[PDB]
């Protein structure tokens, strides 16, 4: 019998919802800060409950499948992060209602999946269809979701260099997700906000140079992947050392071999090497590397592992291993490389443009100190998915709760109209759905449930003429003064949930 | 040492073996059950399964009724392929049957004669349901897209299936009487997509070699050796290794440069175009093969070259113990298409028809090991169909048309025995009532419908469970392998009985 | 005083920033600042045990 | 515990041939206050065990140029040498006596 692991779904079900509880708070711009108490006992001051996810959870698979919900949301969207928490605790009050009634979770399971294949298709009919390839266009949709976000206060002059930064990796009409496996995220430690900008290819940090070039014209992308020194078990150089001449007949047959390999870089034509760091290795001789940068070779040095395979597989910098991998495919080609010391403190190299596939784009960060510049990071990354949600999703749909009460109230008569011994459970779908813009109505006040049944006054009449304006904290359109979304971080919110309450439905 | 007695091993039996068939039943069919995934250790980490093989290696096994079913739970997986859950659920089946038996005052050794009889009386009820598909190519063909959706869908993989479906099936007909999986090289490779997912009539290997070396090799001949190039192998040819001495590194300095020109004279004397070597090759040597039209592969496949020397007719050289003697493989083409990400090698046209190599395509290691793996279980039970080209009609009705046949027997036999075959007849028609509760349906209403289908003889329609109506058979998607219910009804009433065998337990752990 | 003592509550600790945040700029008014808003505290709290949103009452 | 004495013999029989450069180091510099009072003045030979071969002024000062950046070479692996083997070994110190205590 499954009454063992019926008690176990009852459990993982109501588990799953007091966790994602304290999120209905935290639901909104106008949403709740949490407070919360760490492991060793700390305050910390957290809105965006996806991050309190992350920071402070319980170990219990109900909620360590909560934890990856929003970390979908999080990689997929970046946004719905709070709003992809409450639509699961929500589906799950329609769990309880049929389990007590009787039906199996395979039912309730399929029954889901086939209305989040129907929600979304009459949502898309209220989206709007906007364009992916106009660049105004891009712009006065992103801005919008922006100033209906917390941060717009460096977002307005951050939202055209996101557009425009987007905009070179638009090439098709489609418009495809967006990696932001090409999107370099750079810091510069002094500068402005208004001084930030886009920079083609990839900015470099601190270069290192013995006698190396600073601006080489038509430069050759290179990788470094071979140790300069001897085998180490307790000394790097491994003498028993008391004497001058074994500490030197060794130490300049040490010299000699490097000597060889340094030559084969510049003959093979080498002007940018990229070096990682001397713990990712036993070590690096710099006098090698004098001699390398006495040849005329810009270096950087000191740099992580996996951020190189990010570098190999943008600028197409393919990596190199040995002096037999010197070629022309595993070298980059960069049309100017140089670095910028001015205009802001610290310096940081540029490696202005190379020969890469697609469009290699990296964004500057600038600010007075880090906090400032963590302030724009936060605005130029959301500028980013929003623009990164709607070329995804071509249409766009106005946010702000409404289209929930919208599909709700469409979801419950076409159930009706359909059929079904899961009929229930779709007409229990679609009351989930008004649960979150109505706990969403108890953070702009203004009581949710005079104010729920007051929108679908508007969108059965009208489809919709009133809405939920933050902005008015209340009864305002959506369309009236602008809210929007993009299409993506609804509906991306919305399918992860059903599949994570099918999941649970299955799970004994 | 704790003797447990036959009173307590009853009760031990019985929480040990059903709680194992609690879960087995849940993780069966596409439409059933899931299990969350609770590591016996510290640290637990989760996964959710619908594979009840995995439950048993992540949370540990020891009662030792349900020990004996991990053994069982390893028979079908192995040799059988699909049939684990399946086996493990029906020999619980059996053992609630049992209980009230027990129950009553009844021995064993009742329950076992008569489920021995009733056993084999149902293994000819089930070689009346065999049907054969083998007599036209097409519904040979119509056999194998049949099975393919059924052991996919069984090992938690129906979203990209059917691309995968249309490709497995095409390979299992190039066998043609002889059931291979040596001829079928298996290759998982990261890259593409699951739509982008490739197979090649042949051989492949995973090699980039680029234009260095002839990527384009027309009437081939294929010699698969091991020999290397810096390892100085058998048959010396200058120095070996000594000591006591301080100017004797010369000539071991010189025999190097030797033995590297030898070996190219040694494989030119083949009269090949390809050399396929396990070991690295060396650069002076790579580069005199490239010129003159000898392919060259570095760090080959350790099973890989195994299979080559067999798919080509060729032969291994054992590690340079056969200079010349060693046989050479021959095939049509060998061609270097980009398949996703990746230059690959293909070689087309090989001495076997037979011979043939899927090339899996994920987007990621989550999805390209979980595809595999229901890919081997379902060319072991293809290339079986191969031998024997039959099903039985699967979705419980085969399940519902045997235990007819035992409850016939059971009403002519039943002397002291056949009390068992009564509840052998139940246990068979227990499993339809798991599909029925794994599409989460009226498994009362559904047997007793599909009990009063099969009592006249309506054995050609039982139920689809997509919707849990009753549908066609003989070929529907349900209709299921011969050769996987034959494995499983032989092993699930085996230990069943031998889990009767032991109520003599003694614990001295 | 705050300054001399320490925080028990991270409701007392909050406050504590609160009134030095007062002290730094100025040293008038730096102990009234804490008395106004629990004054704060016990008046929205009766409203919100009677029916009012907490968003409602600090707006 | 033998853990304890032997991170730290592999660290001491790295500082004692260190040591034995420093006094090698300011002597490496010795001759440079040395050399650049010779300009033709006097040749300078090199005395390299049994033999004692000629040299010129810009062939030594490259000389002790290098030897003086060899020790260098080899002070700077010794601080990674120094930190980590009085990390791993206060590690150790806390787990390896629990060892004998049980």
């Amino acid at each position: 019998d499954r009454d063992k692991p019926a008690q176990i779904r009852f459990s993982n079900i109501s588990a799953a919802k007091a966790v994602a509880d304290a999120i209905r708070t935290s639901l909104g711009p106008k949403g709740m800060d949490k407070m919360i108490q760490d492991g060793k006992g700390d305050v910390t001051i957290t809105n965006d409950g996806a991050t309190i996810l992350k920071q402070m959870q319980v170990l219990h698979p109900a909620a360590r499948m909560l934890v990856e919900l929003s970390k979908a949301q999080d990689i997929e969207a970046g946004d719905g992060t709070t709003s992809v928490v409450i639509i699961a605790g929500s589906l799950l009050d329609s769990c309880t209602k049929l389990l007590q009634k009787g039906i199996h979770p395979t039912i309730i399971s399929e029954s889901f999946q086939k209305a989040l294949e129907k929600g979304i298709e009459i949502l898309t009919d209220m989206s709007r269809p906007v364009e992916l390839s106009d660049r105004e266009t891009l712009l006065n949709s992103a801005t919008t979701s922006l100033n209906s976000k917390v941060v717009s206060q460096y977002s307005s002059l951050l939202s055209p260099m996101s557009v425009n930064a987007v905009m070179k990796v638009i090439d098709p009409a489609t418009a495809t997700s967006v990696d932001l496996r090409d999107i370099k995220i750079v810091k510069k430690l002094g500068g402005t906000i208004d001084d930030c900008e886009l920079v083609e290819g990839l900015v470099l940090t601190q270069k290192v140079s013995n006698s190396g070039i600073t601006r080489v014209e038509k430069a050759k992308i290179g990788l470094i992947q071979f140790c300069l020194s001897a085998p180490k078990t307790d000394m790097d150089n491994q003498i028993v050392v008391s004497d001058y001449a074994q500490m030197d007949r060794v130490l300049r047959e040490e010299r000699a071999y490097i000597l060889n390999l340094v030559k084969q870089i510049k003959k093979t034509g080498c002007n940018v090497l990229l070096i990682q760091k001397s713990i990712l290795r036993d070590a690096l001789s710099d006098l090698a590397l004098h001699f390398l940068n006495k040849m005329k070779i810009m270096v950087i040095k000191d740099i992580e592992r996996e951020d190189i395979e990010f570098i190999c597989k943008t600028i197409g910098t393919k990596p190199v291993a040995h002096i037999d991998q010197f070629t022309a495919d595993m070298l980059g080609s960069a049309e100017l490389a140089e670095e910028v010391n001015l205009n802001g403190s610290g310096k940081l190299l540029k490696i202005t443009g190379c020969a890469s596939p697609g469009k290699t784009v990296t964004i500057v960060v600038r600010g007075s100190n880090k906090l400032v510049i963590e302030e724009a990071e936060r605005s130029i990354h959301d500028a980013l998915c929003v623009i990164r949600c709607l070329v995804k999703k071509r249409a766009l749909i106005a946010g702000g709760g409404a289209p929930e009460i919208e599909l709700a109230l469409r979801l419950t008569e076409y159930s009706r109209t359909l059929s079904g011994m899961e009929s229930y459970c779709v007409r229990a779908f679609a009351d989930a759905m008004e649960v979150i813009p109505s706990t969403l109505a108890e953070n702009a006040g203004l009581n949710p449930i005079s104010t729920v049944t007051e929108l679908r006054n508007r969108h059965a009449q009208g489809e919709k003429t009133a809405g939920i304006n933050v902005r008015k904290g209340g009864i305002s359109n959506i369309l009236e003064e602008l809210v929007v979304q993009p299409l993506l971080v609804s509906v991306s919110a919305l399918t992860l949930a059903t599949e994570t309450v099918r999941s649970i439905l299955k799970i004994d | 040492a704790d003797e447990e007695r036959a009173e307590t091993a009853r009760l031990t039996s019985f929480i040990g073996a059903i709680a194992i068939g609690d879960l087995v039943k849940s993780t069966l069919g596409p439409k059933g059950m899931d299990k969350i995934l609770l590591s016996s250790g510290r640290d637990a980490s989760l996964m959710v399964t619908n594979d009840g093989a995995t439950i048993l290696k992540n949370i540990g096994v020891d009662n030792p009724a349900a020990k004996v079913l991990v053994d069982m739970s390893r028979v079908q997986d192995d040799e059988v392929g699909d049939g684990t859950t399946s086996v493990t659920v029906l020999a619980a089946e059996l053992l609630r049957e049992a209980e009230s038996l027990i129950a009553k005052k009844i021995h064993p050794q009742t329950i076992i004669a008569g489920w021995r009889e009733a056993t084999k009386a149902a293994r000819e009820a089930l070689l009346s349901s065999a049907v054969d598909h083998g007599s036209d190519e097409v519904k040979f063909r119509q056999d194998l897209m049949n099975i393919a959706g059924t052991t996919l869908s069984s090992k938690l993989l129906t979203h990209h299936k059917d691309h995968f479906t249309k490709l497995a099936v095409e390979a299992v007909l190039r066998l043609k009487g002889s059931g291979n999986l040596e001829a079928i090289h298996i290759i998982k490779k990261l890259g593409g997509s699951l739509a982008d997912s490739y197979l090649d009539e042949g051989f492949l290997l995973d090699k980039k070699i680029g234009v260095n070396q002839p990527k384009r090799i027309e009437n081939a001949k294929i010699l698969i050796a091991n020999t290397g190039m810096d390892t100085d192998k058998i048959k010396i040819f200058g120095s070996r290794v000594r000591v006591d001495s301080t100017a004797k590194v010369a000539e071991i300095e010189h025999a190097e440069k030797e033995k590297m020109k030898e070996k190219v004279e040694r494989i030119l004397k083949h009269g090949i175009n390809c050399f396929i070597n396990r070991q690295l090759i060396y650069n002076y040597p790579e580069q005199l093969f490239g010129a003159a039209g000898v392919m060259a592969i570095e760090h080959a496949d350790f099973a890989g070259v195994e299979r080559l020397a067999l798919v080509t007719g060729g032969e291994i050289a054992s590690t340079f113990d056969h200079p010349e003697l060693v046989k050479l493989g021959s095939c049509k083409l060998i061609e270097e298409v980009m398949i996703g990400e990746d230059k690959l090698i293909h070689f087309s046209g090989v001495a076997l028809g037979e011979a043939c190599t899927i090339v899996l395509r994920g987007a990621t290691q989550q999805i390209l090991d979980e595809a595999e793996r229901s890919l081997h279980d379902a060319l072991c039970v293809l290339a079986q169909t191969v031998k024997d080209s039959r099903t039985v009609y699967g979705g419980g009705c085969s399940e519902m048309l045997m235990a007819h046949a035992v409850t016939q027997l059971a009403n002519r036999t039943p002397g002291k025995e056949a009390v068992a075959m009564e509840s052998y007849a139940k246990a068979l028609r227990m499993l339809p009532t798991i599909i029925a509760d794994n599409a989460g349906y009226d498994s009362a209403d559904l047997v007793a419908q599909l009990r009063a289908a099969h009592s006249e003889g309506n054995t050609t329609a039982g139920l689809d469970m997509r919707e849990g109506t009753i549908g066609d058979m003989a070929i529907l998607g349900i209709t299921e392998s011969f050769q996987v219910k034959r494995q499983v009804l032989l092993s699930a009433a085996e230990a069943a009985e031998v889990i009767l065998r032991v109520d003599n337990i003694i614990k001295a752990a | 005083i705050l300054k001399l003592l320490e925080v028990e509550h991270p409701a007392a600790k909050v406050l504590c920033e609160l009134a030095d945040l007062q002290d730094k700029e100025v040293g008038d008014g730096t102990t009234s600042v804490v008395i106004i808003a629990a004054e704060l505290l016990k008046n929205a709290d009766e409203l919100v045990k009677q029916k009012i949103h907490p968003t409602s009452v600090i707006s | 515990v033998e853990k304890y004495q032997q991170l730290q013999k592999d660290l001491s029989k790295s500082m004692s041939g260190r040591q034995k450069l420093e006094a090698q180091l300011t002597e490496n510099n010795i001759v440079k206050e040395e050399l650049a009072l010779l300009d033709g003045s006097n040749v300078v030979f090199k005395l390299l065990g049994p033999v004692l071969v000629k040299q010129e002024l810009g062939e030594a000062r490259a000389t002790v140029g290098k030897r003086l950046d060899y020790i260098t070479a080899e002070i700077k692996r010794y601080e990674s040498q120094l930190r980590d083997l009085e990390r791993q070994s206060e590690q150790q110190r806390e787990t390896l006596a629990q060892l004998q205590q049980e």
